[PDB]
RNA sequence: GGUGAAAUUCUUGGAUUUAUUGAAGACUAACUACUGCGAAAGCAUUUGCCAAGGACGUUUUCAUUAAUCAAGAACGAAAGUUAGGGGAUCGAAGAUGAUCAGAUACCGUCGUAGUCUUAACCAUAAACUAUGCCGACUAGGGAUCGGGUGGUGUUUUUCUUAUGACCCACUCGGCACCUUACGAGAAAUCAAAGUCUUUGGGUUCUGGGGGGAGUAUGGUCGCAAGGCUGAAACUUAAAGGAAUUG
């Protein structure tokens, strides 16, 4: 990938990783 | 690897410098940056200025020229020839194209 | 030029380098002696005076200041001090 | 088509600067000739050495030539370069036995401390469009 | 002055169309609205010189038959932001004014320029062809 | 051609009949400031009960050339826009409405390497009409120059156009609408310009442009016949 | 209308044009350049106020008050976020009309958020000269901008001084440019990237093979987006720079 898209991606991860945490919590 | 000394934007203590708009497929690019040109012609051709001179009713008339700049993106003038990929050493050449009509 | 004499080089060449550069440092100004049409009073004024400098008897503008050297008034006189 | 290749002119060449007296205008006299003072294997290549030579002398008898240099027009050198009017440019003679400078020149020439015709004349500082 | 009737010729020229348009001198009322596009069907060839030229001779025709003697010409591209260049057309038009009996003076060029004044079409990045 | 899909929002049969036969020409008569006072001849429909030709005519605009109200060819680029007002029948009178330049000399002064100054000014005429005046000047290469730009400071510029301000506002304050056209044709403000502005930098291509006008009072048919004739 | 072609779309209630006008917001063309300023982001219609600044001139004043700086701060493009005012153009999402094997992509019509503003956030960009700052020295060339010097200089003109604008020479400071190496570099190139094995003028901040990864985790800032800080397990023999020939 470019790595402009993979900091994109990694960026959708993080903020599906935080909906999961605060579904959680 | 450096491709020019001057960058290719000719800027060197601006920071930043207004976009204008291509003429051709409205890039938006720097003005420095924006590889000019004064397109004066007239507005008839060579061929035709017979026929308008003998269909005008003022004898002496001298038909005006039309004037505009034209800002090219470099992608559109690089396609339509006006702007020509040079060798490594005449990259530098500075002055215009030397006339034709000497 | 490898080789020259830095200690007393020609006299053209100091007057023309730059002051706060020569071998020793010497302002380029000066005082002039004006006489002011009006009295015989005779007043020391700077080169480059940045106030306008008036006769204490009389006011009249000896000098009009400028961003350099003083411009002095069109009937007064001055000589080099 | 015809170029007359490399090795024409080389052996033309040579022969003009080696045997520049005995050449002629005609060409079956400079065909014999080269016949002569030549080895050459094939009559065809003598014929074209024969033409060049021909077409050099023609050549030389217009004007020199570069690249070629025989003894003999080192002679029309001579005689072109010895020629030499009696009466100098230079030696205070045209203008009117005048010598034109401005001041600077002068005080030149005074300093030097010698004593020469001076005819002083200042020049106009301004500098024109050009 | 032999009394020319006068007019404006009005030559509008896109890159897709061209307009010859004569008017009196005020311009307010209009005399010839025949457009070069109509001269054509393959509405590929409505700013072609060929169209411009025939719409040119229907409104020089037009002229000579309501009064029209004489024409200013008024030649005008898209201007806005669209272009500042004359349409391909429209010079042809010109030319069929010119060739066509009725008198012609004071050319001039009238395309509408702007002071840099809004946003033009295409974004950033423009047409990518 | 016919690429159309006639989606009209009826007759079976139209009658276009004859637009022009319904429509008559009027002639009009410039302001006597002007030589050739003559300028040519307009189209309208005929006059009917309801509407008056004659009340369709005032408020007409018609844009001339300056040489051809002048005959010589000096000014070629201006371009005089007059006013229908009044009309006499099959001849009609203008009051003068406001001036430009034609696009071509006006690119055509506009080089590189020299400043262009533009000054705008508003202004009340002599009797009431305000008016709007552009003034257009270029920088001069003096005629012993090896600088090859002509550009000159912004304090410059700013003295040069109070300049401009305070000599159009004294040409314009003073004189009528007849005394500035006649001031005008002659250009002799541009001479008034290039005299006073020579102190502070030489100047070249001293215009006036657009003049644009923003007020006109109640009209005044006596003074519209003084104007002409 | 629009295009390579087309179609979406508007139209004899007369669209498109033509003329006048008026409304609303936008931006400041041409001028505009190896030109200016600002710490950087950036800054371009006019003139009035307000304060600020660089440079130059200074036989003016104080006498080390200095340089760089962990900590902490002030600004900080665009996009984004809140609320309130705008609402023209342009326009992510979308709605579609076409190409295409497929095309929710390139092209064409519309079109919300934003684009423009007022307060509050955000603090990131290829925020690039991919060159930290302050000093001294080392090589020539013109130009250019601002300042200051001289010209029995040139025109100007107000009769002439004085200006101004120019011409010549010099000087200070700035954006740069040209040639060259005598030095530098792995070079491409550099007049600083030189004065570095003949290794030391003062200073902050970073990097130690490539990934893993600017990820996990932990703090902290933030309303949120995200920012700052920031690993390792494991895996790999290269990744990469510059130029050369194909
Ligand atoms: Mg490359
Ligand atoms: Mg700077
Ligand atoms: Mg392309
Ligand atoms: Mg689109
Ligand atoms: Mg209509
Ligand atoms: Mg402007
Ligand atoms: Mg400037
Ligand atoms: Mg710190
Ligand atoms: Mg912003
Ligand atoms: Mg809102
Ligand atoms: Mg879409
Ligand atoms: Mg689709
Ligand atoms: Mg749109
Ligand atoms: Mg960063
Ligand atoms: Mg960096
Ligand atoms: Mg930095
Ligand atoms: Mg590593
Ligand atoms: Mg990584
Ligand atoms: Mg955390
Ligand atoms: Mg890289
Ligand atoms: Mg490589
Ligand atoms: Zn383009
Ligand atoms: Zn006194």
């Amino acid at each position: 990938m470019r790595a402009k898209w993979r900091k994109k991606r990694t960026r959708r991860l993080k903020r599906k990783r935080r909906k999961v945490r605060a579904r959680s919590k | 690897p450096k491709k020019r000394a001057s960058n290719g934007r000719n800027k060197k203590g601006r920071g930043h410098v207004k976009p204008v708009r291509c003429v051709n497929c409205s890039r938006s690019v720097p003005k420095d940056k924006a590889i000019k040109r004064m397109a004066i012609r007239n507005i008839v051709e060579a061929a035709a200025i017979r026929d308008l001179s003998e269909a005008s009713v003022y004898a002496e008339y001298a038909l005006p020229k039309t004037y505009n700049k034209l800002h090219y993106c470099i992608s559109c003038a690089i396609h339509a020839r006006i702007v020509r990929v040079r060798s490594r050493t005449d990259r530098r050449i500075r002055a215009p194209p030397q006339r034709p009509r000497f | 030029v490898l080789v020259q004499d830095l200690l007393h080089p020609t006299a053209a060449s100091e007057a023309r380098k730059h002051k706060l550069k020569t071998l020793v440092q010497s302002p380029r100004s000066h005082f002039l002696d004006v006489k002011c049409p009006g009295c015989l009073n005779i007043t020391t004024v700077f080169s480059h005076a940045q106030t306008a400098v008036t006769c204490e008897s009389c006011s009249t503008v000896l000098c009009t200041p400028t961003g350099g050297k003083a411009k002095l008034s069109e009937g007064t006189s001055f000589r080099r001090k | 088509g015809r170029v007359r290749t490399k090795t024409v002119k080389r052996a033309s060449k040579a022969l003009i600067e080696k045997y520049y007296p005995k050449l002629t205008m005609d060409f079956q006299t400079n065909k014999r000739l080269c016949d002569e003072i030549a080895t050459i294997q094939s009559k065809r290549l003598r014929n074209k050495i024969a033409g060049y030579t021909t077409h050099l002398m023609k050549r030389i008898q217009k004007g020199p030539v570069r690249g070629i240099s025989f003894k003999l027009q080192e002679e029309e050198r001579e005689r072109k370069d010895q020629y030499v009017p009696d009466v100098s440019a230079l030696d205070l003679s045209h203008s009117n036995d005048v010598l034109n400078v401005d001041t600077q020149t002068a005080e030149l020439v005074n300093s030097l401390g010698l004593k020469l015709p001076l005819s002083v004349s200042s020049v106009s500082a301004v500098r024109d469009r050009r | 002055d032999n009394s020319q009737v006068f007019g404006v010729a009005r030559i509008f020229a896109s890159f897709n169309d061209t307009f010859v348009h004569v008017t009196d001198l005020s311009g307010r009322e209009t005399i010839a609205r025949v457009t070069g596009g109509m001269k054509v069907k393959a509405d590929r060839d409505e700013s072609s010189p060929y169209a411009a030229m025939l719409a040119a001779q229907d409104v020089a025709a037009k002229c000579k038959e309501v009064g029209i003697t004489a024409v200013h010409i008024k030649i005008r591209a898209t201007g806005g932001t669209r272009s500042k260049t004359p349409g391909p057309g429209g010079q042809a038009a010109l030319r069929a004014l010119a060739r066509s009996g009725l008198r012609i003076g004071r050319i001039e060029d009238v395309t509408p320029v702007p002071s840099d004044s809004t946003r033009k079409k295409g974004g950033r990045r423009g047409r990518r062809l | 051609a016919v690429g159309k899909n006639k989606r009209l929002s009826k007759g079976l049969k139209k009658r276009v009949v004859d637009p022009f036969t319904r429509k008559e020409w009027y002639d009009i008569k410039a302001p006597s400031t002007f030589e050739n006072r003559n300028v040519g001849k307009t189209l309208v429909n005929k006059s009917v009960g309801l509407k008056n030709a004659s009340d369709s005519l005032k408020g007409r605009v018609v844009e001339v050339c300056l040489a051809d109200l002048q005959g010589s060819e000096d000014h070629s680029f201006r371009k005089v826009k007059l006013r229908v007002d009044e009309v006499q029948g099959k001849n009609l009178l203008t009051n003068f409405h406001g001036m430009d330049f034609t696009t071509d000399k006006l690119r055509s002064m506009v080089r590189k390497w020299q400043t262009l100054i533009e000054a705008n000014v508003t202004v009340k005429t002599s009797d009431d009409y305000v008016l709007r005046i552009f003034a257009i000047a270029f920088t001069r290469k003096q005629a012993n120059q090896v600088k090859r730009t002509s550009y000159a400071q912004s304090s410059h510029i700013r003295q040069i156009r109070k300049v401009i301000s305070e000599i159009l506002t004294r040409e314009v304050q003073n004189s009528t609408l007849a005394q500035l056209t006649s001031k005008l044709i002659p250009e002799v403000i541009n001479k008034e310009i290039e005299n006073a502005t020579k102190d502070i930098f030489p100047l070249q291509n001293v215009h006036i442009r657009k003049v644009k006008l923003l007020k006109q009072p109640k009209f005044d048919l006596g003074s519209l016949l003084s104007l002409h004739g």
